[PDB]
């Protein structure tokens, strides 16, 4: 049909520039207009700016005119963002989008901006101490903490699980998955949290013990 | 810098029920309007277009409406399938811009939070770092507060919040809270207290442990 | 004696048109006409100039007079050189 496909994923050192890319099929870029705009879990969406392929007119919101440059091929239907001098609030997903109506999007970019190392997690076990349980449940936790980049799995070996989402907390990734388990079989049997970070190739089972 | 308004954060729906989602421009923009749905992890759908028409694709069940200032996302029968973020645009002027968005959530029957505390582990504080852990699980509705102490002194710095999504089949929230401090600052306290207050009790529910104990 | 027309907006998709009534019982001048179209088309987006050229439907060829525009014609309003091929109708 009409589809947008953008460029993969991306991670760029601070102060640096990158390239993002938009390629149109089902019509031409030179016949239309190419939106792009950020968007941030709690900023919303921000619209970049527009541009013109048939013959380069460019559009920019203020708050991204020295930060952005929007560049088109008609020959490679192709639209291309250009951020330079990356700072750490440009950590977001951007999209392309096809006219003032938005009627097709890409399906996103998402761009990292960091100077964080490929770094395995730190896992630490999350029992209660200093008591006997009561009630039918116990639940217990893993802290999964100080890694980079994003992407890790928790996995239970044995009820019920939350999965909390990473944060940033000192330029590397903390999150946290909790399991419920019934009071009959913790701490008599064994609940272990194993945890993969493929980037990493790290995976590291903990075992959660009582006191 | 035209503002598009969704004064409703957060709506609670039921199957079956209608809901309106409202966006205010701050000046007139005519007809210039849009409507969108978003999932999360997902590039936004459009669903209106020129404040009142229907993209193709689009189930009878939205109907857009408004035009100056005042605009409406309509969803009649609503279905699971509906539960999304929704934000309008305005393409007036430039810079084009976007509501903050208004997220539908089902309405559920309240539901206290179950409050956990954890100790750091002692693989740790070896490491130089301590973080104590906090589960507020399965509540509703999502408003929450939690307040950290520390030998009764209440603690703001070095606190991360983490909120998962709704609950697709029981409609409760959960959420994460975890006070960092160096070990010496760990280790020069003893009590250490999770307090959550929250739609379903006058008290809060109050979790602590102390270390020496 | 007037010809009845419709004027769209260059690259705008969903923008329906409007339809007009042209000759020299209606506008003084060509120029006139691209002024009042200007004021009726006028989205600070897609004519961000107002209107400076009239296009056939196709983009075969600029309109330029009153006389060269036909009766139940439609035709296409740019800002500049540059026709937007897309399905207006
Ligand atoms: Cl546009």
């Amino acid at each position: 049909q009409v589809q947008l496909q953008q460029s993969g994923a991306d991670l760029v050192r601070p102060g640096a520039s990158v390239k993002l890319s938009c390629t149109a099929s089902g019509f031409d870029i030179k016949d239309d207009y190419v939106h792009w705009v950020k968007q941030r879990p709690e900023q919303g969406l921000e619209w970049i700016g527009r541009i013109d392929p048939a013959n380069g007119a460019t559009k920019y919101a203020p708050k991204f005119q020295d930060k952005a440059t929007l560049t088109a091929d008609t020959s490679s239907n192709t639209a291309y963002l250009q951020l330079s001098s990356l700072t750490s609030e440009d950590t977001a997903v951007y999209y392309c989008g096809r006219s003032k109506y938005f009627d097709s999007w890409g399906q996103g970019t998402t761009l990292t901006v960091s100077s964080a190392k490929t770094t395995p997690p730190s896992v630490y076990p999350l029992a209660p101490g200093c008591g006997d349980t009561t009630g039918s449940s116990v639940t217990l936790g893993c802290l999964v903490k100080g890694y980079f980049p994003e992407s890790v799995t928790v996995t239970w070996n044995s009820s019920s699980v939350h999965t909390f989402p990473a944060l940033l907390q000192s330029g590397l990734y903390t999150m946290s998955s909790s399991v419920t388990v019934p009071s009959s079989t913790w701490p008599s049997q064994t609940v272990t949290c194993s945890v993969a970070h493929p980037a990493s190739s790290t995976t590291v089972d903990k075992k959660l013990e009582p006191s | 810098d035209i503002v598009m308004t969704q004064s409703q954060k957060l709506m609670s729906t039921s199957v079956g029920d209608r809901v309106s989602i409202t966006c205010k421009a701050s000046q007139i923009v005519d007809t210039a309007v849009a409507w969108y749905q978003q999932k999360p992890g997902q590039s936004p759908k459009p669903l209106i277009y020129l404040a009142s028409n229907r993209h193709t694709g689009v189930p009878d069940r939205f109907t857009g409406s408004g035009s100056g200032t005042d605009f409406t996302l309509t969803i009649n029968n609503v279905q699971s399938d509906d539960l999304a973020d929704y934000f309008c645009l305005q393409h007036w002027n430039y810079p084009l811009t976007f509501g903050a968005g208004t997220k539908l959530e089902l309405k559920g029957a309240d539901a206290a939070p179950t409050v956990s505390i954890f100790p750091p582990s002692s693989e740790q504080l070896t490491s130089g770092g301590a973080s104590v852990v906090c589960f507020l699980n399965n509540f509703y509705p999502k408003d929450i507060n939690v307040k950290w102490k520390i030998d009764g002194s209440e603690r703001q710095n070095g606190v991360l919040n983490s909120w998962t999504d709704q609950d697709s089949k029981d409609s409760t929230y959960s959420m994460s809270s975890t006070l960092t401090l160096t070990k010496d600052e760990y280790e020069r306290h003893n009590s250490y207290t999770c307090e959550a207050t929250h739609k379903t009790s006058t008290s809060p529910i109050v979790k602590s442990f102390n270390r020496n104990e | 004696a007037a010809k009845k027309v419709r004027f769209y907006r260059n690259g705008d998709r969903y923008f329906k048109g409007i339809v007009y009534a042209v000759s020299s019982d209606r506008f003084r001048s060509f120029d006139a006409l691209l002024a009042d179209l200007t004021r009726s088309l006028s989205d600070n987006i897609n004519l961000p100039q107002g209107v400076r050229y009239i296009y056939t439907i196709d983009g075969s060829r600029k309109i330029g007079s009153m006389d060269e525009l036909e009766e139940g014609e439609s035709y296409v309003c740019s800002s500049d050189n540059f026709f937007k091929k897309v399905e207006y109708t």
